[PDB]
């Protein structure tokens, strides 16, 4: 379940 | 600091060429070209029968390994023959010239 | 021992090119691709019948929203690092692998690793529970992410709780495909050129990926002289590989290939049959 959105660097 | 970083040296692709099944004359099969180890991810690939582009070429999804090197499966239906030369031809940034990898028939 | 795995690969590029969209996120269960988001289609979609028949609309919808969010975060991340490394414009890549494994002792491993232009940028693991910076540009990210422990709490709850719960759902949904065993069809080929016979043991069409391929010379094991190809993918979801050796033409009959695989009643034995 792809619910870990990328966090911006 | 006032530093200007350069992208870093490309890595040239490694190519495995293999059929789905042991070659039998007149029996339909799948010629695979598995391209690994490369950075950056732009490649040009052709699957050639006597130097001519083989119809029906399919390219898979782009993935990458633990070292962040790109890999891609390119494949096409074929009938393997003894008379003909099947090559995977691959062009990349790091490569001054494209390079052909020949399917060694497994008859 | 790892029994099951859920992971996602994200590929974001600064410059679209042929066959490389701006952003692609792919999901794998036990290595098998099962879901995909890309910036062209703009939707999470099923790659297997089993996830299609088990999922509901809200499953696809909720993941669409995160894929759209991730796409926009990566656009911003690519501009941030370009400016941070004062780099040339043109093509740059941010990659991310994350996910979990279920072990035989019932325990969970998980991690999230990001790469930039082919190297480690920042990484996270449930074992150590803190962000690791590969260089001084990543250190700036590490400091921002560690602030009040916020990002590490979200990563931990996802990798330790949500990920394995969803893995267990998918293992059920995919039980048939995941469990199956197709044994290899083995053949030995021989190119007898330059005075120097080369011998290749090919295993075709096997699932899962685990296989033993060993050359023998009489009663001896011949690894010192053996070379293995990767275990590489066929288009149909099965695997291929090969172990090779160099032999003198005269001694070709001393060598035989041994192959074991889970789909095998017993270990098999093969030789060059010209
Ligand atoms: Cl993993
Ligand atoms: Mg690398």
């Amino acid at each position: 379940y792809m619910t870990l959105q990328a966090v911006t660097f | 600091e006032n530093l200007y970083f350069q992208s870093m040296a490309g890595e040239a692709p490694k190519v495995e060429v293999y059929a789905r099944s042991r070659a039998e004359e007149g029996k339909e099969n799948i010629l695979h070209c598995f391209i690994t180890g490369f950075h950056p991810p732009k490649i040009d690939v052709e699957l050639l029968k006597n130097g001519e582009p083989m119809p029906g070429v399919t390219y898979g999804d782009l993935s990458f390994n633990d070292k962040w090197q790109f890999q891609r499966l390119v494949y096409v239906p074929f009938i393997p023959t003894r008379e003909d030369i099947f090559t995977c031809r691959v062009a990349h940034s790091t490569m001054p010239e494209p390079r052909s990898y020949r399917w060694e028939p497994d008859f | 021992m790892v029994l099951h795995s859920l992971h996602y690969l994200d590929v974001a590029v600064s410059e679209p090119s042929p066959g490389i969209p701006q952003f692609v996120a792919m999901g794998f269960v036990d290595g098998i691709p099962f879901t995909r988001y890309d910036s062209e289609r703009g939707r999470m979609e099923p790659l297997t019948e089993w996830i299609k028949d088990s999922a509901d609309p809200e499953y696809w919808d909720s993941q669409t929203q995160i894929g759209v969010g991730s796409q926009h975060v990566y656009a911003r991340s690519l501009e941030t690092l370009r400016e941070r490394y004062n780099q040339s414009g043109g093509l740059h890549t941010v990659l991310r692998v994350y996910g979990c494994e279920l072990l035989s002792d019932g325990s969970v491993r998980g991690s999230e690793r990001f790469g930039y232009d082919g190297r480690d940028f920042i990484s996270f693991d449930l074992e150590s529970g803190r962000f690791m910076a590969a260089d001084s540009a990543a250190e700036i990210t590490r400091r921002r992410w560690e602030h009040e422990g916020i990002v590490a709490e979200r990563q931990t709850n996802y990798l330790k709780h949500e990920c394995p719960e969803w893995l267990q759902k998918y293992v059920g949904y995919g039980q048939k495909e995941l469990e199956r065993k197709e044994p290899p069809d083995v053949h030995v080929s021989g190119k007898e050129e330059h005075g120097t016979l080369i011998l290749s043991c090919h295993a075709y069409g096997f699932y899962p990926k685990t296989i033993a391929v060993n050359w023998m010379k009489g009663d001896e094991i011949w690894d010192q002289e053996t070379e293995w190809g990767g275990v590489v993918p066929n288009s149909d979801g099965t695997f291929h590989t090969w172990a090779r050796i160099e032999a003198l033409p005269e001694e070709r009959e001393q060598y035989r290939c041994r192959v074991e695989h889970p789909g095998m009643p017993e270990p098999g034995i093969f030789a060059w049959e010209p």
